[PDB]
């Protein structure tokens, strides 16, 4: 089924014009590029065009950093 | 100079007051070293996890109201 949203449709003196057309469809694709933003989210764009967000990078904070026991490496 | 903000020094006359236990500020000892850090409860403690005694100032008035010592949180 298809849901059509035309909440921005207007009627003015201007000629016919297709200002905006957006869909949620997608097709198979291959990983094209990967980048990291300031929020830690790792985003990657595919061949289809979807900017899928793979995930975020966890951050851990302890109240007392001086009390952490030291492992190797 | 260690450029560590948690390190303190008393220039002149006076000793730091540290309490063995948080709930007994009365039982305190005097010291001069200032190697302080936050424990797991976010209290300023010495190397031996002895709580540092401090005052409680008024919200607006700079003058401290009560002169009893209490742990600094």
């Amino acid at each position: 089924t298809l849901n059509f949203g035309l909440g921005s449709a207007t009627q003015f003196a201007a000629p016919f014009e297709l200002t905006k057309f957006d869909e949620d469809g997608a097709t198979t694709g291959f990983l094209t590029k990967v980048d990291f933003d300031e929020n830690g989210s790792v985003m990657g764009t595919y061949s289809n065009g979807e900017n899928v967000t793979l995930g975020r990078v966890a951050l851990v904070r302890v109240p007392n950093e001086q009390g952490l026991d030291k492992k190797g490496g | 100079y260690t450029n560590n903000p948690m390190d303190l020094r008393v220039s002149g006359t006076g000793f730091f007051a540290v309490a063995k236990e948080r709930l007994t500020p009365q039982q305190n000892e005097l010291t001069r070293n200032g190697a302080f850090h936050l424990n797991k409860e976010n209290y300023m403690v010495t190397a031996n996890d002895e709580f540092l005694l401090g005052y409680q100032v008024d919200p607006s008035s700079g003058e401290v109201s009560s002169y009893e010592p209490q742990p600094i949180n």
